[PDB]
């Protein structure tokens, strides 16, 4: 994921990652993973959008 | 504390800009009060007819 936004949003953008203590149970995948925040900042509303 | 910090940054350049809007609204308020003054300018003339008008 953070690839991915350094290379669309090839601008400067923060990132807050923080892990998270125990998995917690997906939908779809049926399993509790290891889990991190992803907290993002910029300007600009598209790009928020985006 | 760099990331931190760098958070912190761009919340308090946020409120930059919004200081920055703020005197941009705080400018237009002040347009509308120079328009306000050119009214009283144009009342001073609208006085002196009124006195004429009576004069006659």
């Amino acid at each position: 994921l953070e690839q991915i936004l350094w290379r669309v949003l090839r601008g400067n953008l923060f990132f807050k990652t923080v892990e998270i203590e125990q998995p917690v149970y997906d939908v779809k995948t049926r399993e509790y993973k290891h889990k991190n925040a992803f907290i993002v900042f910029s300007h600009g509303d598209l790009i928020i959008k985006r | 504390s760099q990331k931190n910090g760098i958070a912190t940054l761009l919340q308090a350049e946020k409120e930059a800009h919004e200081i920055v809007s703020k005197a941009r609204k705080y400018r237009q308020d002040k347009l509308k009060q120079a328009k306000t003054d050119a009214a009283k300018e144009i009342d001073s003339y609208k006085i002196q007819k009124d006195k004429e008008l009576k004069e006659f």
